[PDB]
C-alpha cells in the first residue's frame, strides 16, 4: 500500500477496539464511534486525491455530513440516559437482561 | 405523535431500504442504511419509558459499528479495484467486514444479543417493523455480493444462528422475546442456503415475513404479550386462538403447511450441490423451533386455561383494532403448499 | 527575512491592542462629557504600559481547578489563534497568501469556542460554567449568519481568496449592492466577539466565564479578545469597502485601509456608548427569527441574480 | 513551510507570556493565603450542527456557477436553501425556538 | 525530516487515538480527538485536498467536536485501565515504526512499504484550476440524487431529534 | 381582492420581516424564468477555454473546421465583446 | 476636548500601518524589487519552476530577455 | 442493483460516480484511465466468471497503477544495492544526482 | 515482462527556449497566431500516438519555430517588446490590463514592420 496508510489502517483499528470495550462513560463511546469516521474520512480522502477520481471528491463530504448527523442522533439518546439515571453509565442500561 | 409525523417516518425507513435495493454505488447503499436507522429509532423511543430509552441505546450503538465496518471495506475495496459498483468485492479482506457488518445488523449469531433485548423493550408495532421489514436491506446487499461470500464464514453463521435460536428459545416466557429467537433461527436457513440458491434465500424471505406478520398481528388484537396472558385468548375471541395454532404449526414446518416449503426447497438445492451432512443437522435442530412452538399451542388452543372473573366485562365489546390485511396473511401462512413451484417468478 | 516579517506583524498587533485600550477609554468619556486617561503621560500616552505591567506583577490565583491543565491551555489557545487570523490578510499583500483565505478565517474562528469551553470547566465552579454555556451557544449561533452572509457576497466575487475581492471592488464598493447583508454582517460581529449590546459575559446581574483569572492570565484574554475586534473590522472594510489598489504604490492602499479599518473599530466604541443590552433570549431570536430568515432568503436572491443578469464572476 | 513557521511563532510566543505570567509575580512571595442538565442549552447545539451540516452542501456554490448546466445548479442550490428554511419553519412552529418553561 | 511530514502526522494521527481510546475521563478523551483531527487534517492537505482539509476544521473540529464538548460539559457531572490500554497502545505503534523504518517492508494483513510517501506523487499537472475543487462543484451539475437524499436526510434529523427529546 | 388586501396588510404591521424574506426567495426562483438574459450566463460558461482544443485530424470533407485560429469559420465571440 | 482624543488613534493608526508597509517592502526586497509571485494553480506553479531553471541563477525572479536568445 | 429501477426508467441515479474512467467535468482523467478502459473492456459481456480467467492480464495491470506494489519493490531493490556499495567506497553517484 | 524503450540523450537535445514566463506571456497572442502549425501538428501526435517518445521529432520542429519567431522580434521591435514584457514582470499576478498603454506600442510596431 504504502508507509502512510499503515497508520491509518492501524488508527481506525485502535478506534474499534475502543469502541468495542466501554469502561463506564457512554460518552467515552461515542468518541470512539466518531474517531472510527475520522480515520475513514483521511483514508478515503488520500485514495481519491492520489488517483485523481475527481468525481469522487465530493464522497468524503458527504460521509462526513451522514456521520455527523448520526453522531448528533447518539449525543441525544445520551442525554435521555442521563436524565433518568442520572449519569450515562452503562450499567444502568440493564433493565432487559430479563 | 403527530400522525402526519408518524407517516413521515415511515415513509423514510421505507426510502431507506429501498435506496440500498436500487442502488449500484456501495455510497448511496451505505446512504440507504443510515437514512434507515435515523428514522426507525423515534418509532421505538415513542412510548417514553426508560426500557425503550433502553432498547434504542443498544440498537444505535449496534447498527452504528455495523455501519461502520460496511464503510471500512467500501474504502478497502475502492482502493484494491478503483470502483464503486455493487458487485462482487475484490479483496477477501473487504469481504469479511462485508460479511460480518451484514452479520451484525441482521442480527444472525454470535452478533445476536441484542435481538432478544431489543424486541423485548419495544411495542409489538415496532418489533413486528424490526423483524420483518429491517430484514430486507441486508439481504439485498448479500443477494449481490455472495459470489465472494468467504463460505466457511456464511456457513458457520448460519449453523449456530439455528443452535442458538433454538435453544434461546425453550427458556423463555415473553412472547417478544419467543420471536426475536424464532427470527435468529430462520436467519440461519435463508443463509445456508445462499452460496448455492440465491432464489430460495428469497423465498425463505418472503415466506418467513408473511408467518411473522401474522402473529405480531394477532399478539396485537388481544394485546397479548405474556404467554398467560395469551392463554386468556380462548375466553374472549376463540377463533383466534385456532388461527393461532396454524400459524404456529406452519412455522415450524410441519406439512401440509406453507412453512414446509421453504425447509423443503433449500434441502433439495442442498443435496444437489452434495451437501448432505448440513441438511440432516438444519433440519433436525429446527426440531427446537417446533418444541416451544408446541408449547405456545397446549397454553393457547389445545387446552383451556385458568381465566379470572372480570373477563366477563370484555366480551360486551367488540374488537376495535385494525388487523390489517389478517384474513390474507393467515389463509397465505397456511394454504399455499400446494402452489409451490410458482417460485419461479422469483427468478 | 520572513521571520522578520512575521515578527513586523505580531509586535504592531499587540501594540494596536495596547492603544485602543486608551482611545476607548478616552471616546466614551467624550461620549459621556468627561475625558478619560490625561494624567499618565501626555493626553493618557503612558496609560497603556502602565496597566501592562501592573497587571503581570500582581499574583495571581489559579485556584483548585478541577484540572489545572485546561486553565492553561485556554489563554494560550485564545491568544494563539488570535494572532493567527491575521496571516492572510491583503494589505495588501497577505503574509500567507492563501487561495482559500475566506474559508480559512472561518476555520479558525470557530475554534476559538473551545477556549470558552475549556475555561468553564478549569474554574470548577457550577455557577461559572453555566457562564460559559451562554456564551457558547451564542458564538456558534451567529456563526451560522456569518458563514452565510460569506458565501452571498463571495458569488459576486468568484473565489474565497482574499485578494479577489480587492479585485471585485476596483469599480464600485460591495456596500452599496449588497447592504442589507452588510447591517446583518456587521451586528453578527458584536455578537461573535461578545461586544454590547451583545456583552452577557462582561454584563453583571446576568452572570462572565473569565472571572477566576486575574493578572497575566487575564490579560492573556484581554489581548486575545481586542485582536479580534481589530481583526474583524479589517476583515469587513477588505469584504464591503475595497480600497483601490496601485501596484507601484502599494503604501497609499494602506494608509486609507487603515482609516477605514479604525473607522469601523470606533463603531464598535460608539454602539457601547448608545444602547443598553439585550437579554439571553432576546439576542437568540434576534438570530433565529429576524436574521436567519433573511440571511437565507437574501442567499438564494445572490444565487440567482449573477445569473439572470450574466454577471457570474470568474472562477480564477 | 511558511506557514508552519506562522503557526509556531503565534503558539510559542502565546505560552511564553502564560509561563512568565504565572512566574514572574511569583518571583514576588506573598504570605500564603490559605483556605443541573437544561435541555434548551442542548437543542441549541444540535439545531447548530444540523445547519452547519447543510452550510457544508453550500459552501461549493460559487464554484458551481461555472457550469454549463446552470438550469439543474440553480435548481438544486434553491433546493438546499428551501430545505434549510424548512427546518427552520418546524423548529418554529414546534416551538423549538423558545426559552420559556 | 521534512520530507517525511506525511509519515510524521500520521504517528502523531495514531498517538491521539490512543489517547481517547484508552478512555480517559470525556473531558480528556474530547481533546485527544480534537489533536487527531487537527493532524488529521494536515495529512489530508498535504495530498492536495485543501477544501476536504479546511471542511474538517469548520465541520468536525468546529461543528461536531463543539457540540460534544458541550454536551460533555452539561450532561457528564464534571486507573489502571486506562494507564495499561494506553501503554499498551504506545508500544504496538513504536514497534510498528521501528519496523518499518528497519527494513522498509512490514506484512500485518496488508503488504506495507517504507519508502515513503513522495514516491507515489503524480508528476504532471498544468491546469488552470483545482481538480479538487471542480469534483466537488459538481455535486450540483452530477449529483442531482445525492443532494436530495442528503438534504431529506437533514430534514429528518431535525424531526426525529425533537420527537426523542421531547419525553412526553 | 379584499380579503387578500386585508391579509397583506397585517402581515406587513406584525412581521414585517417575514413579508420581505419570502418577497426575496420568491423573486429568486421566478425571474430566472423570464430573464431574457439567462441564456448569455450559459453561453459565457461555454466560451470559457479551461481545456486545450485538441486539433482535428484532416480528411478533407470539414468546411466548417478552420485551418487557422484566425480564419473566419467557426464558433465567434463577437457577440461577447458587444455584451 | 475631542481633539485630545486624536494622540491616541495615531498611535493605533500606526501600529496598524507598519504590517501593510512592511510586508510589500519585504517582497520587493526580497524579489529583485517586483511583487511576490502568486501562483494558486497547478499552471502558475509550473511557470515559476521553470523561471528558476532558466535563470541560471536557482532564483525565480531573475528574468531573462531576447538578450538571451541566439 | 436488486432492483433495475435506473435501467427501466433509463434515469442515471449513481451510475455516473461508480468508474474513475466516466466522465469527469472539464475532462480530467484519472491516472489509471487507460488501464480501467482495458480491463473493462476485456471483461464486458463475459460474465465476472470468464472475465476472472480471460481478463486477468489486464486486471494485474490496473491494481499495479493503483497501488503501484510492484514498482515500490523494484525501488527499494535499487536504493539498497546502491547503499550497499555507498558504504564500501564501490561507487560514486554523478554529479547530476548530487 | 519486457525492456521499457527509452531515446538516447542524444536524441534529446535541442536548442532549448531560454525566456522567462514574463516573456512567453507578452509574446504570447502573436506567437500562436504565427506558430499555429507546426504547434498543431505535435499536439495532434500527442493526444493520437498517447507516447511521448513518438513525438520527438514534432517537438523539435516546435521548439525551432519559437526560436525563429523571437528572431524576428529581435531584429524589429526590440526595445518596444523589452518595454512590454518588463510592465507584465512587475505584477505578481502578471496581468494584461495592468500594461495596455505598452501593448499598443508593440501591438503596431510588428504590425508596420512583419
Ligand atoms: C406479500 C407480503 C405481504 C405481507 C404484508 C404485511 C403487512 C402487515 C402489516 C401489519 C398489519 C397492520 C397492523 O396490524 O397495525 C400495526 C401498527 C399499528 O398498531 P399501533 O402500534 O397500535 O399504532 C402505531 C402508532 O401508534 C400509530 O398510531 P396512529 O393513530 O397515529 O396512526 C397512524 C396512521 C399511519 O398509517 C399508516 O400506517 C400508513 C403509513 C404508510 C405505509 C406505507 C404505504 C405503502 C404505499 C407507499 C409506498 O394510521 C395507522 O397507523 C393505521 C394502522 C396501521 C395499518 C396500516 C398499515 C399498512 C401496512 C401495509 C403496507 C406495508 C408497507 C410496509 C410498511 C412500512 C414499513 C416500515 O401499524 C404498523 O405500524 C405496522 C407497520 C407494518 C410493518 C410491517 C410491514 C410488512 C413488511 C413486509 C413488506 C412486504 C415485503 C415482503
Ligand atoms: C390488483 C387487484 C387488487 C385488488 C385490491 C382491491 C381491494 C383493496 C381495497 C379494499 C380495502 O379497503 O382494504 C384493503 C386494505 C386492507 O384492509 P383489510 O382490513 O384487510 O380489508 C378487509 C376489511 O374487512 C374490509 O372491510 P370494509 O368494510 O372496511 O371495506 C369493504 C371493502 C371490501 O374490500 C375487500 O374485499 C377487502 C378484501 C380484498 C382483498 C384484500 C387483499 C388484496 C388482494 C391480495 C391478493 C393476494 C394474492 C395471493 C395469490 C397467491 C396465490 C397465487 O370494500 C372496499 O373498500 C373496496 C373499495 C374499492 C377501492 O385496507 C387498506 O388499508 C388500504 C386501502
Ligand atoms: C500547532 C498549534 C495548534 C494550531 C491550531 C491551528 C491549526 C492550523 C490550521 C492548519 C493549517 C491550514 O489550515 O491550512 C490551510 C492552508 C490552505 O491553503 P490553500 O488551500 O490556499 O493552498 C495553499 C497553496 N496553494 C494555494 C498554492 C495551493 O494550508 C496551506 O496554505 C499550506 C498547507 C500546509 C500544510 C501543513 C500543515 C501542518 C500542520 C497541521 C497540524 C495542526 C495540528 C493541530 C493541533 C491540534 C489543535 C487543533
Ligand atoms: C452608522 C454607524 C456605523 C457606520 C460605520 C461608519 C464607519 C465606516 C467608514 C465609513 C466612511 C468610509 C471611509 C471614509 C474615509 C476613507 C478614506 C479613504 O480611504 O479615501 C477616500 C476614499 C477613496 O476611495 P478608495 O481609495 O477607497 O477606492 C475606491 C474604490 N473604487 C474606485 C472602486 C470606488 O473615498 C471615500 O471614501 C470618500 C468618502
Ligand atoms: C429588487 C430585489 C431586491 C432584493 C433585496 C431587497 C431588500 C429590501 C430590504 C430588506 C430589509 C433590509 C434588511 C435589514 C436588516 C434587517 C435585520 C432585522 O432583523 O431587523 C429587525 C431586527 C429586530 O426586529 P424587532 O426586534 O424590532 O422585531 C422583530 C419582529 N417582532 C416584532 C415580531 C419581534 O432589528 C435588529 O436587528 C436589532 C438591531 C440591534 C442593534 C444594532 C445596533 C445598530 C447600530 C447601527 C449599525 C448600522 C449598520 C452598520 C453597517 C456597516 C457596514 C459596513
Ligand atoms: C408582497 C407579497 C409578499 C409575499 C407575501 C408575504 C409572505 C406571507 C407570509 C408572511 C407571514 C408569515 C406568517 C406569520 O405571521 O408568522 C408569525 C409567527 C410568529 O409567531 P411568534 O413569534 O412565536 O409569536 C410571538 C408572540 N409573542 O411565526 C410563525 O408562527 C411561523 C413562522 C415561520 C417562518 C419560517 C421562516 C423560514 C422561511 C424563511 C424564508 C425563506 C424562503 C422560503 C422559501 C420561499 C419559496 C418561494
Ligand atoms: C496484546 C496484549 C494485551 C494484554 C495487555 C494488557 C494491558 C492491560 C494492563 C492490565 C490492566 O489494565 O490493569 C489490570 C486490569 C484492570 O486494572 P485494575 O488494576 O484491575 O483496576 C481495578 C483494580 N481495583 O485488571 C484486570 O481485570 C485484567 C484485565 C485483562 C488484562
Ligand atoms: C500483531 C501480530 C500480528 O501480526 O497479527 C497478525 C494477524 C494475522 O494476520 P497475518 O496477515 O496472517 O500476519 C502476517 C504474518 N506474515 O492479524 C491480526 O491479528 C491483526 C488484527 C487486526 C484486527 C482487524 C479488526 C478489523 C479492522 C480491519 C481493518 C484492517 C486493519 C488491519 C490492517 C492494518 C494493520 C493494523
Ligand atoms: C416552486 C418552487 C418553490 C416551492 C417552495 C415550497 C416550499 C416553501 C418553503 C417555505 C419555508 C417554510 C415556511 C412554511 C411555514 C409557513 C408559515 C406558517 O407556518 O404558518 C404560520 C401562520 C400562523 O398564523 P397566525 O400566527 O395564527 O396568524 C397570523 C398568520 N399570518 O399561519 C399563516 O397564516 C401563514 C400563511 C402561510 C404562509 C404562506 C407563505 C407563502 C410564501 C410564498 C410567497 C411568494 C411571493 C413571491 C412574490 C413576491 C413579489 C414581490
Ligand atoms: C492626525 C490627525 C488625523 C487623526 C489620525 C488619523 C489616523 C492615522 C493616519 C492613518 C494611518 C497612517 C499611518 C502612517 C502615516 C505615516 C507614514 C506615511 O505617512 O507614509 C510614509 C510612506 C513611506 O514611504 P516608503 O514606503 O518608504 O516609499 C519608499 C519608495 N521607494 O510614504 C509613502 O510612500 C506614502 C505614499
Amino acid at each position: 500500500m504504502s508507509m502512510v496508510y499503515m497508520n491509518i489502517m492501524m488508527a481506525f483499528t485502535v478506534s474499534l477496539v475502543g469502541l468495542l470495550m466501554y469502561r463506564s462513560h457512554l460518552m467515552s463511546s461515542l468518541l470512539c464511534l466518531e474517531g472510527m469516521m475520522l480515520s475513514l474520512f483521511v483514508m478515503a480522502a488520500l485514495t481519491i486525491l492520489n488517483s485523481h477520481f475527481t468525481l469522487a471528491s465530493m464522497m468524503p463530504i458527504i460521509l462526513l455530513v451522514f456521520a455527523a448527523c448520526e453522531a448528533a442522533l447518539g449525543l441525544s439518546l445520551l442525554v435521555m440516559v442521563s436524565n433518568t439515571y442520572g449519569t450515562d453509565y452503562v450499567q444502568n442500561l440493564n433493565l432487559l437482561q430479563c | 405523535m403527530n400522525p402526519i409525523i408518524f407517516i413521515i417516518i415511515l415513509l423514510t425507513i421505507m426510502l431507506g431500504t429501498i435506496i440500498v435495493m436500487i442502488s449500484s454505488h456501495w455510497l448511496l447503499v451505505w446512504i440507504g442504511f443510515e437514512m434507515n436507522m435515523l428514522a426507525i429509532i423515534p418509532i421505538m423511543m415513542k412510548n417514553h419509558n426508560p426500557r425503550a430509552t433502553e432498547a434504542s441505546t443498544k440498537y444505535f450503538l449496534t447498527q452504528s459499528t455495523a455501519s461502520m465496518l460496511l464503510m471500512m471495506a467500501v474504502i478497502i475495496n475502492l482502493m484494491f479495484s478503483g470502483q464503486w459498483t455493487v458487485m462482487k468485492l475484490f479483496n477477501p479482506m473487504a469481504s469479511m467486514l462485508m460479511t460480518m457488518a451484514l452479520a451484525m445488523k441482521l442480527g444472525m449469531a454470535p452478533f445476536h444479543f441484542w435481538v432478544p433485548e431489543v424486541t423485548q423493550g419495544i411495542p409489538l408495532s415496532s418489533g413486528l417493523i424490526l423483524l420483518t421489514w429491517q430484514k430486507l436491506a441486508p439481504m439485498s446487499v448479500l443477494y449481490q455480493i455472495f459470489p465472494s461470500i468467504n463460505l466457511n464464514l456464511i456457513l458457520t453463521l448460519s449453523v449456530l444462528s439455528i443452535l442458538i435460536g433454538g435453544w434461546g428459545g425453550l427458556n423463555q416466557t415473553q412472547l417478544r422475546k419467543i420471536m426475536a429467537y424464532s427470527s435468529i433461527a430462520h436467519m440461519g436457513w435463508m443463509t445456508a442456503v445462499l452460496p448455492y440458491n440465491p432464489t430460495m434465500t428469497l423465498l425463505n424471505l418472503i415466506i418467513y415475513i408473511i408467518m411473522t406478520s401474522t402473529m405480531f398481528t394477532m399478539f396485537m388484537a388481544n394485546s397479548t404479550t405474556t404467554t398467560l396472558s395469551l392463554s386468556h385468548t380462548w375466553n374472549k375471541t376463540p377463533i383466534m386462538t385456532v388461527l393461532i395454532l396454524a400459524t404456529l404449526l406452519s412455522m415450524g414446518g410441519l406439512p401440509p403447511l406453507s412453512g414446509f416449503m421453504p425447509k423443503w426447497m433449500i434441502i433439495q438445492e442442498m443435496t444437489k450441490n452434495n451437501s448432505i451432512i448440513l441438511p440432516t443437522f438444519m433440519a433436525i435442530t429446527a426440531l427446537l423451533n417446533l418444541y416451544f412452538y408446541m408449547r405456545l399451542t397446549y397454553s393457547t388452543t389445545l387446552t383451556m386455561f385458568p381465566s379470572t372473573n372480570n373477563m366477563k366485562m370484555k366480551w360486551q365489546f367488540p374488537l376495535m383494532k385494525k388487523m390489517t390485511f389478517l384474513p390474507t396473511m393467515v389463509v397465505l401462512s397456511t394454504m399455499m403448499l400446494p402452489l409451490t413451484p410458482m417460485l419461479s417468478v422469483l427468478e | 527575512m520572513f521571520m522578520i516579517n512575521i515578527l513586523m506583524l505580531i509586535i504592531p498587533i499587540l501594540l494596536a491592542v495596547a492603544f485602543l485600550t486608551l482611545v476607548e477609554r478616552k471616546v466614551l468619556g467624550y461620549m459621556q462629557l468627561r475625558k478619560g486617561p490625561n494624567v499618565v503621560g501626555p493626553y493618557g500616552l503612558l496609560q497603556p504600559i502602565a496597566d501592562a505591567i501592573k497587571l503581570f506583577i500582581k499574583e495571581p490565583l489559579r485556584p483548585a481547578t478541577s484540572s489545572a491543565s485546561m486553565f492553561i491551555l485556554a489563554p494560550i489557545m485564545a491568544l494563539g489563534l488570535a494572532l493567527t487570523m491575521w496571516i492572510p490578510l491583503p494589505m495588501p499583500y497577505p503574509l500567507i497568501n492563501m487561495n482559500l483565505g475566506v474559508l480559512f478565517m472561518l476555520a479558525m474562528s470557530s475554534l476559538a469556542v473551545y477556549s470558552i469551553l475549556w475555561s468553564g470547566w478549569a474554574s470548577n465552579s457550577k455557577y461559572a460554567l453555566i457562564g460559559a454555556l451562554r456564551a457558547v451557544a451564542q458564538t456558534i449561533s451567529y456563526e451560522v449568519t456569518l458563514a452565510i452572509i460569506l458565501l452571498s457576497v463571495l458569488l459576486m466575487s468568484g473565489s474565497f481568496t482574499l485578494s479577489t475581492l480587492i479585485t471585485t471592488q476596483e469599480q464600485m464598493w460591495l456596500i452599496l449592492p449588497a447592504w442589507p447583508l452588510a447591517m446583518m454582517w456587521f451586528i453578527s460581529t458584536l455578537a461573535e466577539t461578545n461586544r454590547a449590546p451583545f456583552d452577557l459575559t462582561e454584563g453583571e446581574s446576568e452572570l462572565g466565564f473569565n472571572v477566576e483569572y486575574a493578572a497575566g492570565p487575564f490579560a492573556l484574554f484581554f489581548m486575545a479578545e481586542y485582536a479580534n475586534i481589530i481583526m474583524m473590522n479589517i476583515f469587513t472594510a477588505i469584504l464591503f469597502l475595497g480600497t483601490s489598489h496601485n501596484p507601484h504604490m502599494p503604501e497609499l492602499y494602506t494608509i486609507n485601509f487603515t482609516i477605514k479599518s479604525l473607522l469601523l473599530t470606533m463603531s464598535f466604541l460608539w454602539i457601547r456608548a448608545s444602547y443598553p443590552r439585550f437579554r439571553y433570549d432576546q439576542l437568540m431570536h434576534l438570530l433565529w427569527k429576524n436574521f436567519l430568515p433573511l440571511t437565507l432568503a437574501l442567499c438564494m436572491w445572490h444565487v440567482s441574480l449573477p445569473i439572470l443578469t450574466s454577471g457570474i464572476p470568474p472562477q480564477t | 513551510m511558511n506557514l508552519m513557521l506562522a503557526l509556531l511563532t503565534n503558539f510559542t510566543l502565546a505560552t511564553l507570556l502564560v509561563i512568565i505570567a504565572f512566574w514572574l509575580p511569583q518571583l514576588n512571595v506573598y504570605s500564603e493565603k490559605t483556605s443541573p442538565f437544561s435541555m434548551k442549552f442542548f437543542l441549541v447545539a444540535i439545531t447548530f450542527l444540523l445547519f452547519d451540516l447543510e452550510i457544508a452542501l453550500l459552501l461549493p456554490l460559487p464554484w458551481a456557477s461555472q457550469t454549463a448546466n446552470l438550469n439543474t445548479m440553480l435548481t438544486m442550490a434553491l433546493f438546499l436553501i428551501i430545505l434549510l428554511a424548512v427546518s427552520l419553519a418546524y423548529e418554529w412552529t414546534q416551538k423549538g425556538l423558545e426559552w420559556t418553561e | 525530516m521534512m520530507l517525511y511530514i506525511v509519515f510524521i502526522l500520521s504517528v502523531i494521527f495514531v498517538m491521539g487515538f490512543v489517547g481517547f481510546s484508552s478512555k480517559p475521563s470525556p473531558i480528556y478523551g474530547g481533546l485527544g480527538l480534537i489533536v487527531s483531527g487537527g493532524v488529521g487534517c494536515g495529512i489530508v492537505l498535504n495530498f492536495g485536498g485543501s477544501f476536504l482539509g479546511l471542511m474538517v476544521f469548520l465541520i468536525y473540529l468546529g461543528g461536531m467536536m463543539v457540540v460534544f464538548g458541550y454536551t460533555t460539559a452539561m450532561a457528564t457531572e464534571q486507573n489502571k485501565a486506562v494507564l495499561g490500554a494506553f501503554v499498551t497502545g504506545l508500544l504496538m505503534e513504536f514497534f510498528m515504526v521501528y519496523y518499518v523504518l528497519k527494513d522498509k517492508e512490514v506484512e500485518v494483513v496488508f503488504e506495507f512499504n517504507g519508502l515513503g510517501d513522495w514516491v507515489i506523487y503524480d508528476t504532471g499537472d498544468s491546469g488552470f484550476f483545482s481538480e479538487e475543487a471542480m469534483g466537488i462543484a459538481a455535486l450540483y451539475s452530477y449529483g442531482t440524487w445525492l443532494v436530495i437524499v442528503t438534504g431529506w436526510s437533514l430534514l429528518i434529523g431535525v424531526v426525529v431529534i425533537m420527537e426523542i427529546t421531547r419525553g412526553n | 381582492a379584499e380579503r387578500v388586501a386585508a391579509f397583506l396588510k397585517n402581515v406587513w404591521a406584525k412581521e414585517p420581516v417575514l413579508v420581505a424574506s419570502f418577497a426575496i426567495a420568491g423573486l429568486a426562483v421566478i425571474l430566472p424564468t423570464l430573464s431574457p438574459y439567462t441564456k448569455y450566463s450559459l453561453m459565457i460558461n461555454r466560451a470559457t477555454p479551461y481545456n486545450y482544443p485538441v486539433p482535428l485530424r484532416d480528411d478533407g470533407n470539414m468546411p466548417d473546421v478552420p485551418s487557422h485560429p484566425q480564419d473566419p469559420q467557426g464558433p465567434s465571440l463577437e457577440w461577447l465583446k458587444r455584451l | 476636548m475631542w481633539f485630545e482624543v486624536l494622540p491616541g488613534i495615531a498611535v493605533m493608526g500606526v501600529c496598524l500601518f507598519i504590517p501593510g508597509m512592511a510586508t510589500a517592502r519585504i517582497h520587493r526586497f526580497s524579489n529583485g524589487g517586483k511583487e511576490k509571485r502568486v501562483a494558486h494553480y497547478p499552471y502558475q506553479w509550473y511557470l515559476m519552476e521553470r523561471d528558476r531553471r532558466v535563470s541560471g541563477v536557482n532564483r525565480s525572479y531573475v528574468s531573462k530577455g531576447l538578450e538571451n536568445i541566439d | 442493483p436488486f432492483f433495475d429501477v435506473q435501467k427501466r426508467l433509463g434515469v442515471d441515479l449513481d451510475r455516473w460516480m461508480t468508474i474513475q474512467s466516466a466522465e469527469q467535468p472539464h475532462k480530467i482523467p484519472s491516472r489509471c484511465h487507460a488501464f480501467e478502459k482495458e480491463w473493462i473492456e476485456c471483461a464486458h459481456g463475459i460474465g465476472s466468471i470468464r472475465a476472472e480467467k480471460e481478463c486477468k492480464i489486464e486486471f494485474e495491470d490496473f491494481r499495479e497503477c493503483l497501488l503501484r506494489q510492484k514498482t515500490m519493490k523494484r525501488l527499494h531493490a535499487i536504493r539498497r544495492q546502491r547503499e550497499k556499495l555507498i558504504k564500501e567506497g564501490k561507487y560514486t553517484p554523478p554529479p547530476h544526482h548530487s | 515482462p519486457g525492456i521499457v524503450e527509452l531515446p538516447s540523450l542524444e536524441d534529446l537535445k535541442v536548442q532549448e527556449v531560454k525566456v522567462s514566463s514574463s516573456v512567453l506571456k507578452a509574446a504570447a497572442h502573436h506567437y500562436g497566431a504565427q506558430c499555429d502549425k507546426p504547434n498543431k501538428e505535435f499536439m495532434l501526435c500527442r493526444w493520437e500516438e498517447k507516447d511521448p517518445r513518438r513525438c520527438l521529432e514534432e517537438g523539435k520542429l516546435v521548439n525551432q519555430c519559437a526560436l525563429e519567431f523571437f528572431r524576428q522580434i529581435k531584429r524589429h521591435c526590440a526595445e518596444p517588446f523589452t518595454e512590454y514584457w518588463t510592465c507584465i514582470d512587475y505584477s505578481g499576478l502578471q496581468l494584461f490590463r495592468r500594461c495596455r498603454k505598452q501593448q499598443a506600442q508593440f501591438d503596431e510596431c510588428v504590425l508596420d514592420k512583419l
